[PDB]
């Protein structure tokens, strides 16, 4: 449910960005967003805290409860360290998106 | 390196061709020539019809139809906690005894 | 509203839109702020973690090893 | 110096990689030249087809009806049996029907043997 | 694509290819404008380096090399155009062009609806069959005995003439159709 | 993740406890006179209150009260904090006592090894 | 959606990067101008300013067609032609 | 009658009521984007109804309405199961669903064919609903091949690309291959239960082995 | 945070003005580990190879 | 037909072919939407080793 | 309608990243011709952009400002 909300709306202010740029979906393009398009600048922010485990939004009640779980269980050892691992590649991919596309200069045609 | 003369001349007469193709390909003032044969009203017309008439409908068919066969409506049966009132007969489901309680 | 296209400037943004997205980010961090402040279990924890090292012999039942 | 690449069959050479690129003949100049006539000849004849405003229908492929007969009509015609036609057809006719046939064969013999000996789960068994 | 290809690429036209592949590339690899334009002069001045070599096996070993270079450190991911080849709006459109023969099958009431497009396409048809012969005798008329040597095509060398084989170019289906 | 898993992998695996055969020594083994636990709710009670089989352990009278709070008050959901806080302190406390059972293995088991190093240098000597 | 475009707008954009390039004096330029007959570049040049102009208009020139655009006004007449503009 | 039973086939029923309407002037006009949306608004405004039954006594329901047919001592009937996750889910599904409807309506403004688009994605809703609420395994068959042909559909939406058309048949073979495991698993719980619902399944399978558990991993 | 803050290193170091050719890391991850290459051309030609051939 | 270019005018733009020119034997399964062998960045023995 | 193009004599490379690369060309024997039709991009709005930590923190000082008072309200109601 939780991932249903979030990731439902960053793939739309993604396609918000794509449609601002004439149909443009490369990240190495994108750039400026950050003051260029304010709301869905901030949508995006919110979305991606809350896809990584900000304490206390919508990816918090779910996301450290499995990762609680899992690190408390007669586990894998190999499966408990790649989820460890794929926790902070989550929050790596989070930051190249908004890095690349919302921070910096412009790169889009003039 | 560059347009030959018969290239850049063939060029040239295809582009006007092409342009001009492009302005008769414009439309005219009356060109889409038809044949002749409040927004609470809209949502409130919508209302009725989309969610009243269906659920009239369904509420018909399970009451007396569906429900009307053993076992094609089965429902989970009600949590009962002690110290609790079962309507059904005026009973009282009796307390848990004393908790060796802390602090 | 209708927006002009600009031409190697910045777009012509609204004051709407500026309103609405900085009363929302807001709003977050108004939200992680006041949960902090009262669920703050949530994040630390809530009970302690026994130390096994500091239970008594006595306590957990092993007898002297030359009894 | 730089690593090397290797082509496969379903990752081939690129030409700007091939040694024949760099090293030109004036022979190889004149079989492009020929190539490149034979591939205006037939763009010519089908453009004239194409664009003629009499024209009415599929203008037909000579190359396309006789990939499709070769294909399927014309096989059996020229096809002799061989030793390695032979021992192919046999091993992809024949191997997999009775690998199949041992494989069902020693799974039924199981399931019956453990029938026989009344040891096989056969409770709610209803539907067969 | 608007243009006929020739036998065969020159080494100046191999150069060029190079030099605009290794800048896209390059660029791809440096996603700033800043950290791009510095490697793309450091770039030029390396062309620009060998630009001047009278001995033409150098040179081509010197592009052999370069190209070999290219492959080796290509981007695995190079930006591609929305509407090139690779990219991701390439052809998206295909399904919304429809051809004019297409239209000339419509209803007359749906003809109907459209007096003054069909009034013109009428005149564009009457054009296309009055050139047809006048096309055909001036193609063959050019035409080397052996037959066409490449694949293109003359204007029209009259006053009152067109350039032969036009119509399909002419009335292709708009790049945004519908 | 712990130092106990150090402790068996890289180390002896004969002293450490082993967690899907603990206990291996008697409960009484130590403990002169040691008391039975005691369960509040009673099988009917969770039958009736259809606590997961899961959660039909020994916390389960706070467990039953905090459904019944929750349920009495459903638009706020926020009044059961007293309820959730007592079965979340007896679930602790359960959870320390399986370390202490934990840890009772865990030297008992070295205990052992002690002794019978012992018995072994005195057949020897 | 966005807005269409003119002849006008393309012969604009096309002569702004143009006088943006520096070994372009904008004095000297015009939509006539040949880039090595009249201006003095190089094919090198020449490449680098189809590659500015596919930035500038978001699409893409093939190289064979590119290797002939030699003056301003080609450059215009052939994005016309590929954008399907007529006025 | 209790209401829970009525207003979650009603939420069904609602969704189903604008594909019927696919065949009408309002298809034909600029309003059926629009209208898609408004239903999918109440659709889920019904589904929250019984969601905060559900938050109050727990109630769950299974609802065997239609009889479909009796193979001998197996009976398929139409019926929905409507739990903790059905409940919860239905909302949730609704509410992005209706955000992504809104976000259509201006992202795909000069589509030719938005209307078509918005047909196939309440199709694809419809398909999904089906899913969730499936009490036996056929419904939830049917409802599991429903979502991957409309999800063939919806990724080749532009025909003329050949990149499209790889990507549906792609994603078709490989939920294929999800499929075969899927048909094992139902072919296993037939033969050895006699049953293809969730009741007997689990009043049956007191230890379930790895045949069809496995069967169930590969679809999934 | 650890990943936060190590990929906000590694993208703020793609501001300097040095150029490095890729990583086999790199090509592994960007190319998917090479499982659609692989798997969407060998198999896939071998089943409609022996479609024909053989069968 | 991938390998083949794409910014050449063919008479066929999708299968990329010209009419009247020889059909491969396996044009069936060489389509775009088909077995592909165009050039990679790696190796394909490279990709095999690093992928098992 | 209409739009007008702003003169090109107003983008400069000065005070930009691209007069630091000029430079750095400068020193090793090169020049870039353009510098402009890129120093468009680090200009006028353009001009300035927030961190990565800025960007998160992007409304966090009126989210302050409405949790003291909240949180003042909240205590001062327990008061009284
Ligand atoms: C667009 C619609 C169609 C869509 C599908 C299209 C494609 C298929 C077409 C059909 C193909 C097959 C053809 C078969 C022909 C034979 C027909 C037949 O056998 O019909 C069977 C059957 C008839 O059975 P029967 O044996 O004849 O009668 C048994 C009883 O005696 C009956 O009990 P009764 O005596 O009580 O009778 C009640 C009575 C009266 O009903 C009522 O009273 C109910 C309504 C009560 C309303 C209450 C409120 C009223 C208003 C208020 C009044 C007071 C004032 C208050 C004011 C308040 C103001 C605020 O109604 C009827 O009798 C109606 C019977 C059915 C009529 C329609 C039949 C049409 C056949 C046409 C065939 C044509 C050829 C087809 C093929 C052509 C080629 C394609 O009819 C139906 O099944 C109809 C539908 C049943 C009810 C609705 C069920 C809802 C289920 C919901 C499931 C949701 C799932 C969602 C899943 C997806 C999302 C996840
Ligand atoms: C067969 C082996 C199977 C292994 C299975 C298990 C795999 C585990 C994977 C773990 C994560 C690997 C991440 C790197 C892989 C991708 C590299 C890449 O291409 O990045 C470009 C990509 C940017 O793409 P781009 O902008 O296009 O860059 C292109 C450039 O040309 C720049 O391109 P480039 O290629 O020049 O840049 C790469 C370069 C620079 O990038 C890095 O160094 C990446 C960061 C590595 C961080 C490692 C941990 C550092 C310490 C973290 C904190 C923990 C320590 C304690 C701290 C205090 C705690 C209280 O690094 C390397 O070349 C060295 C290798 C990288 C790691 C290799 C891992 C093993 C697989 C390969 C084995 C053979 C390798 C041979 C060498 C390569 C071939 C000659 O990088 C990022 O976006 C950042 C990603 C990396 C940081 C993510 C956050 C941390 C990741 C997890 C670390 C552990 C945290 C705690 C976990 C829980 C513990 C309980
Ligand atoms: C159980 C049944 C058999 C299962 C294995 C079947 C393997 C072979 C499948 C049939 C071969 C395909 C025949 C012809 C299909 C057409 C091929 C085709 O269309 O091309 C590939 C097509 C598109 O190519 P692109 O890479 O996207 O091109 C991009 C364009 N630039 O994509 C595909 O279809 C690739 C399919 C390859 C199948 C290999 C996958 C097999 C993986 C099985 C692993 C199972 C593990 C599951 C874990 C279970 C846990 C208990
Ligand atoms: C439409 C609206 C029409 C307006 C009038 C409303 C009618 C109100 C109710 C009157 C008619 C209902 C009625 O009484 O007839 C019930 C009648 C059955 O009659 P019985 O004699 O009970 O037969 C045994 C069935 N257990 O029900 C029906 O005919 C079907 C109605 C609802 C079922 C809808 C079926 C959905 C179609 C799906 C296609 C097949 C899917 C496969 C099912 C998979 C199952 C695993
Ligand atoms: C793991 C997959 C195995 C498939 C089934 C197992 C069968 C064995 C594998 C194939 C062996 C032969 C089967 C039929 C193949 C025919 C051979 C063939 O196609 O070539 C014939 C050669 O055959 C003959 O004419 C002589 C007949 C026997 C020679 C080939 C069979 C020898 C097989 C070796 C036996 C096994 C060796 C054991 C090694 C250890 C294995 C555990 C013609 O030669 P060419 O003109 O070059 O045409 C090929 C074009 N590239
Ligand atoms: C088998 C030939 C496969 C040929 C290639 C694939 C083509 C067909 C794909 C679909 C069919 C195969 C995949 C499904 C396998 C079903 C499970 C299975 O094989 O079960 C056999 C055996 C049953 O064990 P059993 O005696 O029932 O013990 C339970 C007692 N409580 O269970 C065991 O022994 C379990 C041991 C692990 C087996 C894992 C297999 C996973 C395969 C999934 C991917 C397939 C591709
Ligand atoms: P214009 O017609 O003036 O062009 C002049 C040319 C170049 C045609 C000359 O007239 C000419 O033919 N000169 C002699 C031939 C020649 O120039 N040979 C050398 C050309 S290749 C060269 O040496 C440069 C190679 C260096 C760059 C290699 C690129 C590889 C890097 C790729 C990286 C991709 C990701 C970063």
């Amino acid at each position: 449910c939780m991932h249903a909300f979030f990731k439902a709306m960053l793939f739309m202010c993604s396609g918000s960005i794509i449609h601002s740029l004439n149909d443009e979906q490369d990240i190495r393009k994108m750039g400026g967003l950050y003051k260029a398009m304010p709301f869905t600048t901030t949508a995006l922010i919110i979305g991606s805290l809350a896809l990584t485990g900000m304490p206390y939004l919508t990816g918090f009640y779910s996301k450290d409860l499995i990762i609680e779980a899992v690190n408390m269980s007669y586990t894998n050892a190999w499966a408990l360290l790649m989820t460890l691992i794929a926790t902070s590649l989550t929050a790596a991919y989070s930051t190249r998106i908004i890095f690349f596309a919302f921070l910096g200069k412009p790169r889009f045609p003039p | 390196s560059g347009y030959t003369p018969d290239e850049k001349l063939r060029l040239q007469q295809l582009r006007e061709l092409r342009r001009r193709w492009l302005k008769d390909q414009e439309l005219s003032p009356r060109e889409p020539v038809l044949p002749p044969r409040y927004k609470t009203y809209r949502h409130s017309i919508f209302a009725v019809t989309h969610v009243l008439i269906p659920v009239w409908i369904i509420h018909y068919y399970l009451k007396y139809h569906v429900t009307a066969k053993p076992y094609t409506v089965v429902e989970r049966k009600p949590r009962i906690f002690p110290g609790d009132t079962i309507l059904e007969t005026g009973e009282v489901i009796p307390l848990m005894k004393e908790f060796p309680d802390q602090h | 509203v209708h927006i002009e296209p600009r031409y190697r400037q910045f777009p012509q943004l609204t004051r709407s839109q500026l309103i609405q997205a900085e009363f929302f980010s807001a709003t977050m961090w108004f939200w992680i702020l006041w949960r902090f402040w009262h669920d703050s279990d949530a994040v630390l924890g809530h009970f302690p973690y026994p130390d096994p090292s500091q239970w008594t012999d006595e306590e957990l039942g092993i007898l002297p090893d030359d009894e | 110096s730089f690593p090397k690449y290797k082509p496969s069959r379903l990752a081939t050479l690129p030409a700007t990689l091939d040694p024949a690129e760099y090293d030109i003949s004036p022979e190889t100049r004149k079989a492009q030249a020929e190539r490149l006539a034979i591939r205006s000849r037939l763009k010519r004849e089908y453009l004239l087809q194409y664009n003629d405003p009499n024209r009415l229908g599929v203008i037909e492929d000579p190359a396309l009806i006789r990939w499709t007969y070769a294909r399927s009509a014309n096989i059996y015609p020229n096809f002799r049996p061989t030793p390695k036609t032979s021992l192919l057809g046999a091993l992809f006719g024949i191997g997999p029907l009775f690998f199949w046939y041992y494989v069902f064969k020693t799974d039924r013999d199981k399931k019956e043997k453990l029938i026989q000996e009344g040891k096989l789960d056969q409770t709610f068994n209803i539907s067969y | 694509a608007f243009s006929a290809p020739a036998a065969y690429l020159t080494h100046q036209q191999k150069v060029l290819r190079l030099y605009k592949r290794a800048l896209r590339h390059l660029e791809s690899w440096c996603v700033h404008r800043d950290k791009y334009r510095y490697f793309a002069c450091l770039m030029r001045a390396r062309f620009d380096e060998h630009k001047n070599e009278k001995d033409m096996v150098k040179a081509t070993q010197l592009l052999r090399q370069a190209e070999e270079e290219f492959w080796y450190g290509q981007h695995p991911q190079p930006y591609i155009f929305p509407e090139s080849p690779g990219g991701t709006s390439y052809e998206r459109y295909e399904c919304y062009k429809v051809p004019e023969w297409c239209l000339d099958d419509w209803h007359p009431s749906e003809k109907a609806m459209y007096p003054d497009y069909f009034a013109k396409r009428e005149q564009w048809k009457r054009l296309r069959r009055e050139s047809w012969e006048r096309e055909v005798k001036q193609l063959q008329e050019e035409t080397p005995p052996g037959g066409p040597r490449t694949e293109a095509l003359p204007p029209a060398r009259k006053e009152g003439d067109l350039p032969p084989l036009w119509w399909h170019i002419v009335t292709r289906p708009r790049e945004r159709p519908m | 993740m712990g130092a106990h898993l150090a402790r068996r992998y890289l180390g002896d695996a004969s002293k450490e406890p082993d967690p899907l055969r603990m206990p291996t020594f008697p409960p009484d083994y130590g403990f002169p006179e040691r008391k039975e636990r005691e369960m509040v709710a009673t099988q009917q009670e969770m039958n009736d209150a259809q606590l997961m089989l899961q959660q039909r352990d020994y916390c389960a009278h706070y467990l039953i009260q905090l459904l019944k709070c929750k349920r009495d008050s459903f638009p706020n959901f926020l009044a059961c904090k007293h309820e959730q806080h007592d079965w979340d302190y007896c679930e602790h406390l359960d959870y320390v006592k399986r370390m202490k059972e934990f840890e009772r293995e865990r030297r008992l088991l070295q205990r052992k090894k002690r002794r019978e190093q012992r018995e072994a240098e005195m057949a020897r000597g | 959606d966005a807005p269409p475009l003119t002849l006008e707008a393309i012969k604009d954009r096309v002569l702004y990067v143009l006088k943006l390039y520096d070994k372009i004096d904008p004095e000297k330029l015009s939509v006539n101008s040949h880039f090595m007959k009249d201006l003095g570049l190089d094919s090198l040049d020449q490449v680098e300013i189809i590659m500015a102009m596919e930035d500038e208009f978001g699409f893409e020139i093939p190289d064979i067609d590119a290797e002939k655009l030699m003056c301003p006004q080609e450059i215009v007449d052939y994005i016309a032609d590929k954008k399907d503009v007529y006025e | 009658m209790n209401p829970f039973a009525s207003l979650t086939l009603t939420t069904l029923t609602i969704l189903t009521i604008p594909i019927m309407m696919s065949n009408s002037n309002i298809y034909k006009t600029n309003l059926y984007p629009n209208y898609v949306k408004t239903t999918v608004s109440y659709a889920f405004t019904l589904s929250l109804v019984p969601l905060l039954m559900f938050m109050h006594t727990g109630q769950e329901m299974i609802i065997s309405n239609w009889h479909w047919m009796t193979l001998q001592t197996v009976e398929l009937s139409l019926s929905f199961k409507m739990d903790y996750f059905s409940v919860m889910f239905i909302p949730v599904a609704l509410f992005v669903t209706w955000s992504i409807m809104e976000f259509s309506m201006w992202y795909m403004h000069s589509d030719p064919f938005i209307n078509r688009f918005f047909k196939y994605l309440l199709l694809f809703l419809i398909t999904m609903m089906i899913l969730v609420t499936a009490n036996n395994l056929f419904q939830l068959f049917i409802g599991w091949e429903g979502v991957g042909i409309m999800s063939f559909l919806l990724i080749g939406w532009w025909h003329g690309r050949t990149d499209a058309n790889t990507a549906a048949l792609q994603a078709i073979l490989y939920n294929r291959i999800g499929d075969i495991g899927f048909v094992l698993s139902m072919a296993w719980f037939l033969t050895h239960s006699n049953a293809w619902d969730l009741q007997q399944i689990f009043m049956l399978n007191n230890e379930c082995p790895n045949m069809p558990l496995i069967g169930l991993l590969l679809a999934a | 945070i650890m990943g936060f803050m190590l990929a906000l290193e590694l993208n703020n170091t793609t501001y300097y003005l040095k150029f490095k050719y890729p990583s086999q890391t790199y090509k592994f991850s960007n190319m998917l580990g090479y499982y659609p290459s692989i798997m969407h051309r060998l198999p896939t030609y071998h089943n409609l190879s022996m479609s024909q051939k053989s069968a | 037909q991938q390998e083949r270019d794409p910014w050449y005018d063919w008479d066929h733009p999708d299968l990329r072919l010209n009419w009247g020119e020889p059909i491969h034997w396996d044009l069936d399964m060489y389509i775009r939407n088909r077995v592909d062998t165009s050039p990679t960045p790696v190796s394909w023995n490279t990709m095999c080793k690093h992928l098992f | 309608s209409k739009m007008e193009l702003p003169d090109y004599k107003q983008w400069k490379i000065e005070g930009t990243p691209l007069e630091t690369v000029q430079e750095k060309l400068a020193a090793r024997g090169l020049r870039d011709p353009w510098g402009r039709n890129e120093a468009w991009r680090y200009s006028g709005g353009f001009a300035n952009n927030v961190s990565f930590v800025g960007a998160l923190l992007k409304g966090f000082k009126w989210g302050f400002a409405a949790f003291v008072v909240a949180v003042g309200a909240e205590y001062y109601l327990e008061s009284q």
